[PDB]
């Protein structure tokens, strides 16, 4: 049938003026593993630009995981690839494929690649992706006008979620919010709308769209007090009663001012830890070969904290093991050394050479509690 | 859900009543809109808003200006720095002070009224005072004036009662690369219309320690500071200063060395190169019997000081003439008393008493104090903040030419490019209604211009409108079209100008400028999205929704794929509110002198191998 | 725009109060009576001096106040002290008045004094820099806090063998030296006091229920005095209070002309109301307006009673009438910031209710408070 | 005192060693061999204390190319090269009786033209009701120079050709002062005033 | 050694590029312009100091050509090495000055648009410090603080940190291109 057949590295050895001037048709891409991805030209042009670190090493295999549409696999039965959704292009999605490329290079050659070269190749690949996508895409500009509001507003399922609403926290926040939440996730209704396609791509939040296209519900005061009567209208069709506009006036500015004033008071908490953690010092790679391994009980909430460690089983670098979730486990930590890379874990290979590990651990602990408030 | 009714009038919103669609904007941006006004300087291109409320007719009544306090009669009209045809004749006098006597009073009180050329309550920002010509020509030493008669208004207050707080800009909503992290892509022809005026002041002191240098003059004259009406030097040095040394007098006290400014060992005062000089005030301590200023240098200081001393002597003579007539019946205003205290502080004392030791906030004067006031306009290029009369502000990051801007298929050139994707994030939806209704009204005015025999994007002459208005059957059709458009988005207007006498002047006013002005009060019984759906689903009053051609970051004329709508937004400009070696290169002067020597003896000043 | 359109917008616009839009510090200070040409600050000095006339001895009598000439103003500013006449060339608004005391006839030396001399739009200028005077709220009568009852007086304000004469002398200064007649103007809010012990009677009987089951609302801006002159001249009030305390708490003995002249020289200097105008006065801030209008940040600023000393921030429907909601700066974000110049203000600054919007305000206040 | 920006006086430590360019910035008709004869005596006078008459005569000359106030903020090897640069111009201009006094270690008809070249004069205090004529600002400088030349005796360490260009005979090579030294200093200042008019 | 507000380079550029304005670069490279004015021209240091300070607030072609020359003299680098600090590893990076702005009214140090995430991109009220490196020894030594040293995530073992992710409009212009009903469906294409 009429599907052209390309390769994984034969598109990567192609020049930019020849990659962008590809035909617009449904084609096949052969990868170095035993799979074949069905996709279109506008997605594989974006996937090749995420394989910039793979362009330097010309003997590295390119698996099928590197493609954006890696769910469509050309199998024997024709219904497993006929009507299948693809991967959604996100601001996080283009980063994880460059991550997949740099760790494919780091896993192809066995642990002998300086990660500084991989990080420089990652920032250079992001720079080349930016410099290609801004220049070559100058007619595909997302606009917003009066017509875009009147397409999400005029939907009959959104207008049904504004009439006959029970003014409590249940009848708003579980019925009227959900009646438009289940249609905002429908990939059939809003084709080409700049608001909905930006919501699906992670650039818009639904928590701000619920207060705009549906009812706003129960704002607070200087202290968290519900006012026993919710706001009747949203932000698209405005709010022009004295009661509801005064409650939204108490919710708007005074909350954000004390979400501003409570972030320079936490600046004292991390400096003393940042100064006291500098006693531990430089991290040299290798293996200390010490028979000192501490036992640690595993819990479901600390499984993600064991994402990079060195398991010892019958004399293993993952964080997705659903099992081993209640068993106490013996593995090596920094409490035994004669600090090595195996004892600290595989988090230490993302740290540069001249960086104090206790100082960067104090910064990693400090930023997480300020990212919540 | 009570969509059509509104129950908040103009007296419950303090400054929120200045803009419509306040309920569609979130309160965190609705407070930022009020914080942004009062931080906006007055720009050279001022106009009333296209969407008017009642508030702009009331805010134009209470502004800083010159005003007669009571019913008074003028006694004496003084003027500093008299202008004429002579030799020491300073052109364009700044200050003209009149003296009035309060009529209709038991005790006829005597006051003064300073009329300057400008007013400035902020540092490096101000505005000028446009004089009322029909009243300023009437000023005579025997004239009667009423209460609250206003001379020297500002430029924001129009003759009809409106306030100019900004300028309308054609705003296009695109996702271009320039609009990253609240960025603007401004037009070059639009940034000329947003040009604030800055009034600054430089202060000189040349006495026992130092003298002035011979800038601004040839080998025949000595002119240390520019005159009133003279511009500043292309490098903005005003009154450079060199110290007293008599052993270096063949070296430094030479007409070559006095005309040449050495940027080290001297003290220059730097300002704006292109700037007219407005006012000069010189204070002289003339009670020293040897003068440390050498001969031939005070030819320009004495010229201003004698004209200031004659004014301060005439004022004291006027007060002492009023004192001899009404003994112990004088009652004077509190400003008039301090003006005579200033006049007695300026003039020299007789030798029977001690001389004055004049200061300026614990800073002693030494025989000369020059006070030059200049005025400079500032063109915005980069890092200038703007606001669209909502909470959404941004920094200008890219300026393009007028032909490299977005343009519709009708011919409307864009002035700004704003990222639309922050509207859902910041929840300021009044911008959308302003953009859409302004686009619909502007396309209505341009379409009504096109149906008559005229040309869009051009102000018609007075002989074309006299032939357009001559056909009575077209003015009625255009008035019915304008009324049918006002029936959609502003029913208060449709109720308040169905009772219209002389309807031809309304169509003549609409066809004159490029927009029909719209009254949108804070309580208007209209549904916003029903008006949006009425504008979209209609044969008439529908804005032009088509594609937009522009010039991208490379050299190419590209046309966008999406249908993009261009509409006006009332814009305003806002004011601008190892390691041991690097530490040893600053905390040790020998290492800094070695870095300077390594920079200055090298073959290449950049790419030095090692600096000690 | 079309002139008929501007005419209809003018006919459909409510006008602001010109008493507050033009400035209230230029109203309550520097307003001249049509009979005698006397500023309201000078009448405030007279009303401050007739209260403390019950502590003066017999024969001593405050004899009005006169306005000085600019010649005496210049000769008193530039006075030779140490063979050097310190002039101060700086654009400032000042004017001089005399105090004009007496003692059994025998008119003593006058005492000059400087006064702030405000302008239109709350545009005072002190020592070259422009400033802005702002009103405070000034709770009428008694000011209830969360802890106890606080009643403000002009001399001292309190929050609720050899030693016996010292005990009795403080009650002698408490009894008749605090029976002021400007305070019986103030204490008409449900209080019947003409005697100093009746105040302590109705504190523990009539104001007793204000501590556990009070009838106040404590977040409302209704029924306020809106003073600009009591807080501006606080150092002069302290000077007259120290003058009366020098006449009472030290002695009651024989007074000569030299001791009274030395006390008048020690008490009333040249700049008594001037020294701390830019230091500790929270009602005076720096003018930084880059625009022509004065309604945005010039004449529409209110100081609260705790901000003037340089929870209670709950919602209220009085903020829609007296204050500006949705006008929320970083220091007064609850709406007790800007002024809302459409408010009705009667004589002596008394904020009174407005009748045409009382229904919606009372409905919203009843709707604010339900659990 | 008058704190100059540091790094600027390193550039003036460097530019003072550019002797021939600083000479040719003032007068381009100067023999380079005369500058070389002046520059071969820097090292001997380098280990000798510098006296203010040399600094004043090197500050009056070469103000057109070097700031005169920078002489107090530069080292000894800068002022020695500036003395050797000024001695060349005072040799070439025809003032040989004053050019001897530069490389040195220690052992009126002009008034109306000096009032024309230097018009700015010092104001004077009147004494019992008579206006005193102003004192010329260039006469105090030549008086301070003349009072510093004749303050002590001198020893010549310089070019041998300049010692016979000026009519002086050696008996101990102790430097004598002629009677017309004030007139030739005044003529030097008049020549400097005509050059920078 | 310098302090100014920041803007963005919304153009084809490199991730380590600084564009300093005219008034900052004329006062920072004064001893670098003085060497070229004393070498190419026959100016003295007094005339060179008078020529640099005069054209601080005024554009001229000679100072711009000497700026382009001083950028071009760095042969193995893109420009002159600097450290662009910020007071509140990703708070101090190393850049290279590759351009001096010809517009005099523009007073802002424009930074890379992809390096606006490891520090917080505050265009409103954030002035940032600039320190010029004298030699190439310190330019080699401050390579440890670089815009490629914050790429790898310090939280998770094999992840790239979230300071590499693209901004709003540059994501939305790819969303308008790739996710568009442009081609027919697969079973109807055949
Ligand atoms: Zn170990």
């Amino acid at each position: 049938m009429n599907l052209n057949r390309y390769k994984a590295r034969d598109l990567l050895n192609l020049s930019y003026d020849d990659l962008w001037s590809l035909p617009s048709e449904w084609h096949l891409i052969e990868f170095d593993d035993g799979k074949t991805v069905v996709s279109v030209d506008r997605i594989t042009k974006l996937s090749v630009l995420c394989w910039y670190p793979l362009k330097h090493y010309k003997d590295c295999p390119i698996p099928s995981d590197h493609h954006i549409d890696f769910n469509r696999i050309l199998t024997d039965n024709p219904k497993d690839y006929l009507n299948v959704e693809g991967g959604r292009v996100t601001s996080k999605a283009m980063v994880k494929h460059l991550n997949k490329a740099i760790w494919n290079i780091y896993d192809w050659s066995g642990e002998t690649v300086d990660p500084e070269v991989l990080s420089k190749l990652a920032i250079e690949g992001k720079n080349w992706l930016y410099n290609q996508t801004t220049v070559k895409l100058s007619e595909y500009l997302a606009t917003l006008s009066m017509f875009d509001i009147a397409e999400v507003y005029n939907h009959p399922k959104v207008r049904e979620a504004n009439h006959n609403i029970e003014p409590t926290t249940y009848g708003i926040e579980k019925i009227s919010y959900g009646k438009v939440k289940e249609v905002f996730n429908d990939p059939t209704q809003f084709i080409g709308n700049s608001i909905i396609e930006g919501l699906r791509s992670g650039t818009q939040k639904t928590e701000q769209l619920l207060q705009a296209f549906a009812w706003r519900g129960f704002p607070t005061d200087i202290n968290s007090d519900i006012f026993k009567y919710p706001v009747t209208t949203g932000y698209i069709d405005g709010i022009w009663n004295l009661y509801e506009n005064m409650i939204e006036s108490r919710s708007g500015t005074k909350a954000l001012l004390y979400n501003k004033e409570l972030l320079r008071v936490t600046e004292y908490f991390n400096r003393k830890s940042q100064l006291i953690a500098q006693y531990v010092q430089r991290l040299h790679p290798g293996d200390c070969k010490t028979t000192i391994l501490a036992e640690y009980p595993v819990t479901k909430l600390t499984l993600k904290a064991f994402k990079g460690k060195y398991y010892q089983k019958e004399d293993w670098i993952r964080g997705n093991e659903t099992h081993l979730i209640g068993t106490k486990q013996k593995f090596r930590s920094v409490f035994g050394c004669n600090i090595c890379m195996t004892c600290y874990g595989r988090l230490g290979i993302n740290i540069p050479k001249g960086t104090n590990i206790g100082q960067v651990a104090a910064v990693s602990m400090g930023d997480k509690i300020t990212s919540a408030v | 859900s009570q969509l059509g009714r509104r129950e908040i009038d103009l007296t419950l919103l303090g400054h929120t009543g200045l803009d419509p669609w306040y309920g569609t904007t979130s309160s965190a941006r609705g407070a930022m809109f009020v914080t942004h006004i009062g931080q906006a300087p007055e720009v050279n291109g001022n106009e009333s808003r296209y969407f008017l409320t009642g508030a702009e007719l009331e805010y134009a009544k209470y502004t800083h200006d010159v005003r007669f306090p009571e019913d008074c009669r003028v006694l004496h009209v003084l003027r500093k720095y008299p202008t004429g045809i002579g030799k020491d004749s300073i052109r364009s006098n700044p200050v003209t002070t009149i003296i009035y006597e309060n009529y209709f009073d038991k005790y006829k009180t005597i006051g003064v009224l300073h009329v300057p050329e400008y007013m400035s309550h902020h540092q490096d920002f101000g505005y000028e005072l446009v004089k009322n010509r029909e009243v300023w020509e009437t000023i005579a030493p025997n004239e009667m004036f009423s209460k609250d008669t206003v001379i020297a208004q500002s430029g924001a207050v129009k003759k009809d009662g409106t306030l100019g707080m900004g300028v309308n800009a054609n705003v296009v909503f695109l996702s271009a690369a320039g609009t990253i992290e609240d960025g603007f892509v401004a037009n070059k022809n639009f940034l000329k219309r947003m040009m604030p005026t800055s009034y600054s002041t430089a202060v000189a002191n040349a006495g026992r320690k130092a003298f002035f240098l011979n800038m601004y003059g040839d080998d025949k004259i000595y002119k240390p500071f520019p005159d009133i009406g003279d511009v500043i030097r292309p490098d903005g040095v005003i009154f450079a200063i060199r110290d007293h040394d008599d052993d270096l007098a063949p070296a430094e006290m030479t007409p070559r060395a006095l005309r040449t400014l050495d940027r080290t060992f001297d003290r220059a005062v730097i300002g704006t190169p292109g700037a007219k000089v407005i006012d000069i005030d010189i204070w002289r301590d003339e009670r020293v019997n040897p003068s440390p200023t050498p001969t031939g240098m005070d030819a320009q200081l004495v010229k201003y000081h004698t004209h200031l001393s004659s004014y301060y002597r005439e004022l004291l003579k006027i007060y002492r003439g009023l004192l001899a007539r009404r003994k112990d019946d004088l009652h004077i205003t509190e400003e008039f008393e301090r003006l005579i205290v200033t006049a007695q502080m300026f003039l020299p004392q007789p030798d029977n008493v001690r001389k004055l030791s004049r200061f300026y906030r614990l800073d002693p004067l030494d025989e000369w104090r020059v006070e030059v006031t200049y005025k400079a306009q500032k063109m915005p290029a980069g890092a200038f903040k703007m606001t669209d009369f909502h909470g959404g502000k941004g920094v200008i990051c890219k300026v393009m030419e007028d032909e490299d801007m977005p343009i519709d298929e009708n011919g409307n050139r864009a002035d700004l490019i704003i990222f639309g994707g922050s509207t859902m994030r910041r929840s300021n939806y009044g911008r959308i209604y302003e953009h859409g209704f302004g686009a619909a009204a502007r396309d209505l005015a341009q379409r009504l211009r096109v149906e008559a025999g005229l040309d869009r994007h051009a102000k018609p002459t007075q002989q074309q409108l006299n032939s357009v208005m001559g056909n009575t059957q077209w003015v009625d059709y255009a008035f019915k079209e304008l009324l049918g458009f006002y029936e959609i988005i502003a029913p208060t207007m449709h109720s308040k100008m169905m009772e219209h006498p002389n309807p031809a002047e309304h169509v003549k006013t609409v066809l004159m400028d490029g927009f029909p002005y719209i009254y949108a009060p804070v309580d208007d019984p209209v549904d916003l999205m029903a008006a949006v759906n009425k504008l979209i689903n209609s044969d008439k009053y529908r804005p032009h929704y088509g594609k937009v051609s522009y010039r991208d970051q490379a050299g190419k004329w590209v046309t966008t794929k999406d249908n993009v709508l261009m509409g006006p937004l009332y814009m305003m400009l806002l004011e601008k509110i190892p390691t041991a070696e690097i530490l040893d290169q600053t905390n040790n002067p020998l290492a800094h002198a070695a870095v300077i020597e390594s920079w200055l003896t090298a073959e290449k000043p950049s790419s030095v191998p090692v600096a000690v | 725009p079309d002139p008929f359109l501007i005419e209809k917008i003018r006919e459909n616009t409510p006008c602001m109060n010109p008493t507050l839009a033009n400035g209230i510090t230029v109203e309550h200070t520097m307003t001249r009576d049509p009979n005698t040409g006397v500023n309201m600050t000078r009448r405030y000095i007279d009303s401050l001096f007739d209260i403390s006339s019950v502590l003066f001895p017999d024969g001593f009598k405050y004899e009005g106040n006169r306005a000085c000439t600019p010649l005496k103003h210049f000769e008193e500013i530039t006075r030779e002290y140490n063979a050097k006449r310190i002039a101060n060339i700086a654009p400032t608004d000042m004017y001089m008045i005399d105090l004009m005391f007496s003692y059994k006839g025998e008119m003593l030396y006058p005492r000059p004094m400087l006064l702030p001399a405000f302008k239109r739009g709350n545009m005072v200028t002190i020592n070259g820099a422009k400033y802005i005077g702002s009103p405070v709220l000034t709770d009428v009568g008694f000011s209830v806090l969360n802890d106890s009852i606080f009643i403000p007086f002009r001399r001292t304000k309190l929050t609720f063998g050899k030693v016996e004469e010292n005990i009795d002398s403080h009650l002698h200064s408490f009894c008749n030296s605090l029976d002021e007649m400007t305070i019986e103007e103030l204490k008409t809010v449900g209080v019947n006091v003409s005697t100093i012990w009746e105040l302590l009677y109705e504190i523990m009987t009539s104001l007793a229920h204000h501590l556990y089951a009070t009838d106040i609302d404590e977040t409302s801006m209704y029924g306020k005095r809106l003073t600009v002159l009591h807080y501006l001249m606080s150092e002069f009030n302290y000077a007259v209070s120290m003058f009366g305390y020098m006449f009472q708490s030290r002695r009651d003995r024989e007074w000569t002309v030299q001791e009274l002249n030395e006390g008048l020289k020690r008490s009333f200097k040249l700049q008594t109301a001037i020294k701390r105008l830019t230091v500790d006065h929270g009602e005076l801030d720096t003018m930084s307006n880059p625009n022509s209008s004065m309604l945005i940040k010039g004449t529409s600023i209110l100081v609260t009673q705790d901000r003037a000393k340089t929870s209670s921030r709950i919602i209220h429907a009085s903020i829609a009438e007296v204050g500006q909601y949705k006008n929320q700066p970083k220091n007064n974000p609850d709406g007790r910031g800007r002024l809302n110049m459409y408010t009705k203000v009667g004589p002596t600054g008394l904020v009174e209710r407005r009748e045409e919007v009382r229904e919606i305000i009372d409905n919203a206040q009843l709707m604010f408070r339900a659990k | 005192k008058q704190r100059v920006t540091p790094g600027d006086i390193v550039a003036y430590n460097l530019d003072a060693l550019d002797v021939v360019k600083l000479v040719h910035k003032i007068d381009d008709t100067v023999p380079v061999e005369l500058i070389q004869e002046c520059l071969d005596c820097v090292a001997v006078t380098a280990t000798k204390d510098i006296y203010p008459h040399q600094i004043l005569l090197a500050q009056w000359v070469m103000h057109k190319a070097f700031p005169a106030r920078a002489f107090s903020h530069i080292n000894k090897n800068a002022v020695n090269h500036l003395l050797a640069a000024a001695q060349s111009l005072m040799w070439h201009w025809g003032f040989q009786q004053v050019a001897v006094f530069m490389q040195v270690e220690l052992y009126i008809k002009y008034k109306d033209v000096m009032d024309e070249l230097y018009p700015h004069q010092r104001q004077q205090r009147a004494i019992n009701g008579v206006p005193v004529a102003p004192v010329n600002i260039a006469g105090i400088a030549v008086q301070s120079a003349h009072a510093s030349i004749r303050s002590s005796n001198w020893i010549y360490h310089g070019p041998d050709r300049l010692f016979k260009e000026a009519e002086q005979v050696t008996q101990n090579k102790v430097l004598v002062v002629p009677a017309t030294i004030k007139s030739v200093i005044t003529e030097l200042v008049i020549h400097l005033g005509k050059l920078n008019q | 050694t310098a302090r100014a507000v920041i803007t963005s380079i919304s153009d084809p550029h490199d991730y380590d590029e600084l564009h300093i304005p005219w008034g900052v670069g004329c006062q920072l490279l004064k001893y670098h312009l003085t060497n070229k004015l004393k070498a190419k021209f026959n100016m003295t240091t007094r005339e060179a100091f008078s020529f640099v300070y005069e054209n601080v607030l005024q554009y001229n072609q000679i100072i711009a050509d000497l700026f382009k020359e001083l950028i071009a003299e760095a042969a193995p680098y893109k420009g002159m090495g600097c450290t662009f600090h910020r007071n509140p590893r990703g708070s101090t990076q190393q850049f290279f000055i590759t351009k001096v702005k010809d517009d005099i009214n523009d007073n802002s140090i424009s930074m890379s648009v992809l390096c606006l995430k490891a520090p917080n991109a505050d265009f409103d009220g954030d002035q940032l410090n600039l320190t010029l490196m004298p030699d190439v020894y310190l330019t080699k030594a401050t390579e440890r603080i670089a815009p490629h040293t914050w790429v790898l995530s310090i939280d998770e073992p094999h992840e790239i940190s979230g300071n590499l992710e693209l901004q709003g409009p540059v994501v939305e212009t790819i969303i308008n291109w790739a996710h568009e009903k442009y081609l027919p469906p697969l079973e109807e294409w055949l």
